[PDB]
This record gives structure tokens, sequence and C-alpha cells, in this order.
């Protein structure tokens, strides 16, 4: 599918972002980790903000 | 301050009350002030 | 427009980023429990030119004045919220936005003016002058 572009588009960002977030939140637990994932909702950024905000809602539960 | 006032109210001053009454879009400033009012007033 | 409606219906911005055409200068550490600048009506709540989309430029003064009025009732303890909210979209040479901006404007000024003329009475302050 154009050499698998449109297959890849939805998990591509979710793989980069979660692979970033696992090594950014190492050494951090609780409220400090909850802030370190709410760190990503800051240029507005509707494409990234739609992605992170569901995960953060469970993370800060 | 709410947790402090209610724990002083329990362990010393008795007449205990449990259950003193991403975003929630202003549910913090509503829950916390009401709880704070009730606990410190009863103390 | 959801960030807009957050700024419009209550004075607090419920977006935890600042992308919006209104920005809030932090002059909270100069004037607090006294006014010596009138910071609200000068430039604390100001607009920024490069965040104007160039279809809200006709509404810009109204948009600013709306939430500027909301802050000074949402701060002192009066419960204010949306009376009603409806979706607005950029549509080609037609406006959903104008009809909500006008109703928002009248709601802003009405709640501020009603709350002031009863508590912290302007009537007696002008009479005793």
């Amino acid at each position: 599918l154009r050499r698998l572009l449109v297959w890849t588009y939805d998990p591509k960002i979710r793989l980069k972002t979660l692979a970033a977030l696992v090594d950014h939140c190492q050494g951090r637990k609780g409220g400090e980790l909850a802030s370190a994932v709410h760190a990503y909702t800051k240029t507005g950024d509707p494409y990234m903000r739609s992605l992170v905000q569901h995960i953060l809602s469970l993370v800060s539960h | 301050l709410i947790g402090k006032s209610i724990n002083f109210l329990h362990q010393v001053c008795h007449d205990q009350t449990p259950t003193t009454k991403t975003d929630l879009e202003n549910a913090f400033q509503g829950k916390i002030d009401a709880a704070y009012f009730e606990t410190s007033k009863y103390l | 427009f959801e960030v807009l409606e957050k700024w419009i219906y209550r004075g607090i911005i419920h977006d935890p980023y600042s992308e919006f055409m209104v920005e809030e200068h932090e002059l909270r550490k100069e004037r607090i429990q006294e006014d010596y600048n009138d910071k609200y009506w000068d430039q604390r709540y100001t607009i920024v030119q490069q965040q104007i989309p160039s279809f809200l430029q006709k509404m810009a003064d109204k948009i600013l004045s709306t939430g500027k009025y909301l802050n000074v009732v949402r701060e002192c303890g009066h419960d204010v919220t949306c009376p009603v909210a409806k979706e607005i979209i950029y549509t080609l040479k037609e406006r959903a936005y104008v009809e909500q901006i006008e109703k928002a404007f009248n709601y802003a000024s009405k709640v501020l003016l009603d709350f002031l003329m009863e508590e912290k009475e302007l009537v007696a302050h002008l009479r005793s002058i």
C-alpha cells in the first residue's frame, strides 16, 4: 500500500512517542511521572495532544 | 491543610467524619473548598 | 474554537497551553489587593497580531473584551459558567462565529454589571462622591 505507508501511519507516531515516554519516565514515579507525561501537551498540538491525553488519564488515576 | 485539620480532629479532638465533601474543568476548586470549610469549621 | 469557548464562558483558560490570541501578562505580582495601573483594562489581557487567523480580525476587540469582563467576576467568588455553548466553524464567507461572539459579549457585560451594582455597590460610591 504505496510500500506500506498508510498501514504504518497510525502505529508510527504511537511507537515513537511511547518509546520516548518509557525512557523519559525512568527514575520518575507517581506525581512526577504524571507531570512528565502531561509535559507533552504543550504547544497545543492537536495531533500529539489527541494521542497523549487518553494515556495520561489512566496514568494519573 | 484539609488533611491536617481532619487528622487533628480524629486522633485528638474526636467526633470523626470520614467522607468530608487531563482536566475536570473546575472540580478541584469546588471539592477542596467545601471539604476545607467543613473540616476546619467543625474543629 | 474550543480553546476560545474556554476563554469566553469562564475567565480562566482551561487549556494548559497558551496558543490563543489572548495572552495573560503576569502582572499579578505588581497589583494585588490594590490597583495602581488598571492592568485589566490596559494590556494584561492583550491580543497578539500573529495569532489572529485573519477572519476573526473583525471580531477581535469584542473577543478580548468578553473574557476580560469575566475574570473580575470569576475571581471574587461568584459562580459563573456557560449559559449555552454551540459549535462554530470557519465556513466560506459565512459565519457561525459572529452569532456566538455577540451573545457571549452580552452575557459577559450583563453578569459583570449585575454583580457589581448589587455587591460592591457603584450606586453609593458615585452618590458619596
